[PDB]
């Protein structure tokens, strides 16, 4: 991956969101 | 009898691109209670012990491992096999909590090939620094792929195969920095993880690589790097955010599952204080992980006791590059995966179903 | 059936006999995957023997498999009357082969004797004739071992056609009866002196005839 | 795919390595070539395989190398049952092609042919037919000519000719060039030649008869 | 125990079709490579098909490629087979097996279903009387669809030496079967016997006579 | 064990067919194990037919293309070569061979002449070749078909001094060779000496030599 959740996620860390499969990656 | 019949030959006959229904084959054992092998006796034919290959002389034909449906296929098998297998005790699914039976297990992976039935036939690429898109000029027919462990693994491939020649670079577009760099190597480095029986934390546990041994792949690795991003200060970092899974070497050994912290295999100042010995990597086996199978998490029972060890061939390295900076004399690449399929394309890139007639 | 088996196999009873399963090389050659099953009349066949020799928990340790080149045997010791069945033999053959069976293997455990069988041939009822069709009753009857060559005659030349001979059953009594009946037009009836059964039986020849 | 073996035949004495070797067209491809071993009156004997590796049964004696264009049929030390005509085939590469064969000749002292005439037989000539058979027998080299003289009329097309397998003990040939034509050609003529060119002869040697005697 | 019961068998013509059930139960259904064998009735063991546990390949024969599809429903522990443009030589009993591994040997099979492809049509028999020339008589029913036929001699009454034979499939899809009983040559004129046949079947009953 | 064994030597018209046969014992079988070479007489080698695997179609040499027809029987552990439209130069031994891991030939069956020819089967015509001026003498054995002929001496007494010569086929279409043996000046009506020819079918001619 849900990448609302993952951008969201990411957003705290001062960074983008971006799905590696059914993950959250960022950057 | 001894594995392996090559063959010769000339014009004929025709063939055209398709997808079909790949089987597997294996060579599991059906006495043995080993996940692997429960799955595989009744999902794969057992191996023909006459393997068949036939180079087909004087061929050109195109490859593309970024869109080749065999890796689909075996991502819904290995799937198959961890929903038969690796049945969590609770799965956070589908707005569901699923409550099914979690039994410690007996697991290691085994090999699977995948084979193409009746009027179809699987083109190997043989070309020795086939990078995995585009044209192959030694090209070769088979009844099945190599034997492939569906080794399911994050920022580290695991016990694949090795690029015979060079160290190979593989990317669906190497200039596109969102898209997942595949690094085969030609040599591989052994990762050896253990959690020992104290007798207590029994979810620390560690990894150790020959440092030495390492650090020379690595410097070979920025190299061939060097080369595709026009001899550029090829340096490395940490994965600069997201989910355990990916900022950490994650993979399954012996059932229980490892999350292994890769800060010190990049390592810039050994591409000489320290970096010689052995690094060990901080390692912590954990209960509720998130699924790679589909989206959600899911809770398995705590470690067994005694000494648990797996030692693994390095046999190729996800990396994501960072962008932007081009710009730089310098580019960042960071640990990446996630991509489950990526694994299986780290071994099927060489291979393609086509259909004859 | 691309393994082959003996069509029947006969032994006496506390012997030892082994029926044979012969394949090709990309099959009993190539794989450790040979099953053996049992069938008695009308029932499901019933694993003995899988993977060349291992046989499943409460069968008889008298069943037993091996394996040499492309040839695969079952051996039963101790024979006894109740193993008198049907046995087929199995492998894997590869990917589009599959699997395999054998022709099947009739055993039968001796101890009666040879004994001809009781023949009795009728000709076409004329209330069938009157229906402007005929065809000839042969009924075989108390023979062992079970097994008949029937042959037809016209006058002298013999005959292939209208001709529909049964699978010899076993009776109550513990031998065989068939049946074959040879459809003809009252014209050929008519058209030849005689029509003969003649029944082989272990070399022998009973020989019925009947005519106008 | 076009492979060939210079030269035709090798005529090398016991115990001397000096070797032969194949020769590819258009290249064949990977180690992939072997090479056999017949002898007359049997079938072909599998030597090497891929291009180094000897078959089971082979004792040494038979080396062998090549790579890319130019693979050795390696000697080194002959045997007395190891003179026979040896063959090559390529396995990679479009249909399957042999090597026209290289022959290994047993080398000895040449020795000129103590040639034998025959007159044809009065049985024959009662059909018609007249064979005029001239025997060169144990010379060596192989290479030897033989012109038909009928009154010093030089024959062609009427004389063929055959060798033995090189004798064992002796190491030397044989021949016989048999001249054929009509009884009544035959007592047409008078004198019948057998000139023999050859190698140990200073002088062509001529053996001769007359009609009967 | 592991069961498996077949069903939707039956009688179908040439072209038609049918799907075949499996109800597995005693077993962890989804992990157990499953195959259907089939038994034409009086040969041997023929392969059909056979599923892999997940149901994401099947195999299947040569013989039945392309008409014949198998399946599973894992969820509902069953097994199916879908047979298209059904032919005569599809005419068999269809075993239901559990398998000890996926082309390997089958540890469990199931009582089979019976599919018969007919192009026949119901029919009563033709009835005709087989006359004595000490002396035997008897009588012939000819050309019915399908089994059985029930018939006895004399109200029933008589059986001293009677033997109703087995039943004849014509290659022309019609059964056939003779009925024979033994006298002394010396009842002949003086008593009656008759011989009842009834093929329920249709209804059809003919209480005919046999005489010299 | 490995070995292979073929059907008997046998003769054909021009423009006919001929069918070989090639039975396997003692070892693994299937299509593509025999591969089919040939011989012509005193020739070199010369490779024919293989299974090709996969595909799993016959591949020829060009020279057979349309002409051939390669088979497998698996049971039967049997392999055939049918050559048709047969001309007086596929005249030759055709050997089965197997294949191995590679492509190379291990086995080799005993071979089968073919003799194709337009000529009918005859026994020779033995005459002569008597001694005048050691000392030679011989048997000319003429006009026979097909191949082959024995040729003894005294029935085997005489060996050393013999060539018998190979086989010449003449225009005809029959074949003709000599038999000669040296011997003593001296010996000629004291000791004698005969030669016995065996053609199959169906001759032996015990020929005598004075002079
Ligand atoms: C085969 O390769 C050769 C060069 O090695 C060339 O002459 C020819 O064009 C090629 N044929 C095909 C069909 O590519
Ligand atoms: C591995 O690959 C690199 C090319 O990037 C090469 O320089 C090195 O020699 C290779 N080493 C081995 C052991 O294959
Ligand atoms: C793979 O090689 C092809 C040219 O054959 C090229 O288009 C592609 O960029 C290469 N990929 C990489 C990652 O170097
Ligand atoms: C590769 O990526 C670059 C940058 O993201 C983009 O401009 C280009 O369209 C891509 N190439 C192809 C062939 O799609
Ligand atoms: C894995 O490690 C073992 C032991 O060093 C070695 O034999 C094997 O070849 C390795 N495989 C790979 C792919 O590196
Ligand atoms: C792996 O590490 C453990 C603990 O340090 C050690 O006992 C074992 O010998 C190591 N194995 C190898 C193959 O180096
Ligand atoms: C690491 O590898 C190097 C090179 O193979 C070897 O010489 C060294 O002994 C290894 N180090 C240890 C601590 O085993
Ligand atoms: C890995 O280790 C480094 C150094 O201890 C730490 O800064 C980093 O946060 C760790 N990564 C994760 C994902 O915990
Ligand atoms: C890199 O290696 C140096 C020298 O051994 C060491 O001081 C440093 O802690 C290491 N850093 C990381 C991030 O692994
Ligand atoms: C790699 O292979 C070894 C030996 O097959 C095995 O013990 C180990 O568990 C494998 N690695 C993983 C991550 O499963
Ligand atoms: C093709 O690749 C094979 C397998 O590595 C190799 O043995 C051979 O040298 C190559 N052949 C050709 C014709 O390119
Ligand atoms: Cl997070």
């Amino acid at each position: 991956x849900n990448l609302h959740f993952c951008q969201l996620r990411c957003k705290s860390l001062g960074l983008l969101g971006r799905c590696a499969x059914t993950y959250c990656a960022c950057v | 009898s001894d594995n392996l019949w090559v063959t010769v030959y000339y014009g004929v006959p025709v063939w055209k691109d398709a997808d079909t229904t790949l089987f597997c084959a294996s060579d599991a054992k059906a006495h043995e209670t080993e996940v692997h092998n429960v799955w595989a006796t009744h999902a794969c034919v057992p191996t023909d012990p006459n393997p068949q290959e036939i180079h087909l002389e004087n061929v050109t034909e195109n490859f593309n491992m970024w869109k080749n449906n065999m890796v689909e296929q075996m991502q819904e098998d290995v799937i198959s096999l961890w929903d038969q297998s690796l049945q969590p005790c609770v799965k956070l699914t589908g707005g569901s909590v699923i409550k099914q039976a979690c039994p410690k297990i007996s697991f290691d992976p085994i090999p699977i090939h995948y084979c193409t039935p009746a009027g179809y036939v699987i083109l190997k690429c043989n070309d020795k620094n086939f990078n995995g898109t585009g044209p192959c000029k030694n090209v070769s027919s088979v009844q099945c792929t190599h034997g492939i462990k569906p080794v399911v693994s994050t920022q580290l491939l695991l016990n694949g195969s090795l690029a015979e020649e060079e160290i190979i670079i593989r990317s669906e577009n190497l200039t596109n920095n969102a898209k997942t760099i595949i690094v085969h190597l030609n040599k591989s480095v052994e990762i050896n993880c253990t959690r020992p029986s104290n007798g207590g934390d029994i979810r620390k546990a560690y990894c150790e690589i020959n440092g030495t041994k390492w650090n020379k792949v690595l410097k070979q690795v920025t190299e061939k790097l060097k080369e595709h991003f026009n001899n550029k200060t090829i340096i490395f970092q940490p994965p600069s955010g997201g989910d355990l899974e990916i900022t950490m070497h994650s993979f399954n050994c012996r059932g229980e599952f490892f999350y292994c912290n890769t800060t010190q295999l990049f390592n810039n100042t050994c591409i000489m204080k320290g970096c010689n010995g052995t690094i060990t990597l901080p390692c912590k086996i954990k209960q509720i992980i998130n699924m790679w199978q589909g989206t959600g998490q899911a809770m398995y029972a705590p470690p067994i006791d005694g000494k648990i060890n797996c030692v693994s061939n390095i046999t190729g390295i996800l990396l994501t590059r960072d962008g932007g900076a081009n710009n730089t004399s310098n580019e960042t690449f960071r640990p990446g995966g996630g991509n489950i399929k990526d694994n299986w394309r780290s071994e099927l890139y060489k291979y393609k179903v086509v259909q004859i007639e | 059936s691309a393994l082959t088996q003996p069509a029947s196999v006969s032994g006496s009873p506390g012997q030892s006999i082994t029926i044979s399963c012969t394949g090709t090389s990309s099959d009993v050659g190539s794989y450790n995957f040979v099953s053996w099953y049992q069938q008695h009349p009308g029932k499901a066949p019933k694993l003995m023997i899988y993977e060349v020799s291992e046989r499943p928990s409460g069968i008889s340790n008298r069943f037993s498999g091996s394996k040499s080149g492309n040839t695969a045997s079952l051996t039963i010791s101790g024979l006894q009357a109740e193993d008198e069945a049907d046995y087929y033999c199995s492998s894997y053959a590869g990917s589009t082969t599959f699997r395999v069976f054998g022709g099947g293997t009739k055993l039968t455990v001796r101890g009666q004797p040879k004994a001809a069988p009781s023949v009795t041939l009728f000709p076409p009822s004329s209330e069938e004739l009157q229906a402007n069709k005929a065809t000839l009753v042969c009924l075989i009857s108390d023979f062992y071992p079970g097994a008949v060559t029937v042959a037809w005659k016209a006058d002298s030349s013999p005959v292939k056609a209208g001709v529909e001979t049964t699978t010899p059953s076993k009776q109550s009594n513990n031998k065989y009866a068939a049946s074959s009946y040879l459809s003809l037009t009252p014209e050929q009836w008519k058209s030849h002196r005689s029509y003969s059964c003649q029944v082989t039986h272990e070399g022998s020849t009973v020989e019925k005839t009947v005519a106008p | 795919i076009v492979l060939t073996q210079s030269p035709g035949t090798l005529s090398m004495s016991p115990g001397e390595r000096a070797t032969l070797s194949c020769r590819a067209s258009r290249t064949v491809s990977s180690s992939n070539l072997a090479w056999y071993q017949q002898k007359p009156g049997q079938a072909p004997r599998l030597l090497i395989y891929d291009v180094s590796s000897r078959a089971t049964g082979i004792p040494d004696r038979f080396s062998g190398r090549g790579s890319g264009t130019d693979f050795t049929l390696t000697i080194s030390r002959l045997e007395p049952e190891d003179f026979a005509v040896y063959y090559c085939q390529q396995y990679g590469t479009s249909p399957l092609t042999f090597g026209g064969g290289t022959k290994v000749e047993i080398k000895r002292t040449v020795a000129a042919p103590s040639v034998f005439i025959f007159p044809p037989s009065d049985e024959q000539l009662k059909s018609g037919t007249a064979s005029v058979v001239c025997l060169l027998n144990n010379f060596y080299p192989r290479e030897a000519k033989v012109q038909w003289k009928v009154d010093n009329a030089l024959q062609s097309g009427n004389s063929q000719e055959s060798v033995t397998e090189q004798d064992s003990k002796d190491s030397t040939y044989s021949l016989s060039s048999t001249l054929t034509l009509s009884k009544a050609d035959y007592e047409k003529h008078k004198v019948y030649a057998c000139e023999v060119t050859h190698q140990g002869l200073s002088s062509p040697v001529t053996k001769s008869f007359n009609r009967g005697e | 125990e592991v069961q498996l019961v077949e069903s939707g068998g039956g009688l179908v013509q040439p072209g038609g079709s049918l799907r075949l059930s499996c109800a597995a139960s005693g077993f962890t259904f989804s992990t157990y490579a499953m195959s259907w064998v089939r038994q034409a009735p009086g040969k041997g063991l023929e392969w059909v098909s056979s599923i892999n546990n997940s149901g994401r390949n099947t195999f299947s024969a040569d013989s039945v490629k392309g008409r014949f599809t198998i399946s599973r429903d894992n969820s509902k522990n069953t097994l199916f087979l879908v047979m298209n443009s059904l032919r005569a030589e599809d005419t068999a009993v269809y075993y239901c097996a559990k398998d000890l591994r996926l082309g390997g040997g089958s540890d469990y099979w199931g009582q089979g279903t019976l599919v018969t492809v007919s192009s026949a049509s119901t029919k009563g028999p033709s009835v005709f009387p087989l006359a004595p020339s000490t002396a035997a008589l008897g009588c012939l029913v000819k050309d019915y669809f399908p089994e059985p036929v029930t018939v006895s001699w004399n109200s029933g009454a008589l059986t001293s030496g009677v033997h109703t034979f087995p039943a004849v499939l014509q290659s022309s899809g019609l059964y056939s079967l003779s009925s024979v009983v033994t006298v002394p040559s010396s009842s002949l004129g003086t008593q009656t016997y008759i011989c009842n046949v009834n093929h329920k079947p249709s209804n059809t009953k003919v209480d005919k006579r046999v005489e010299p």
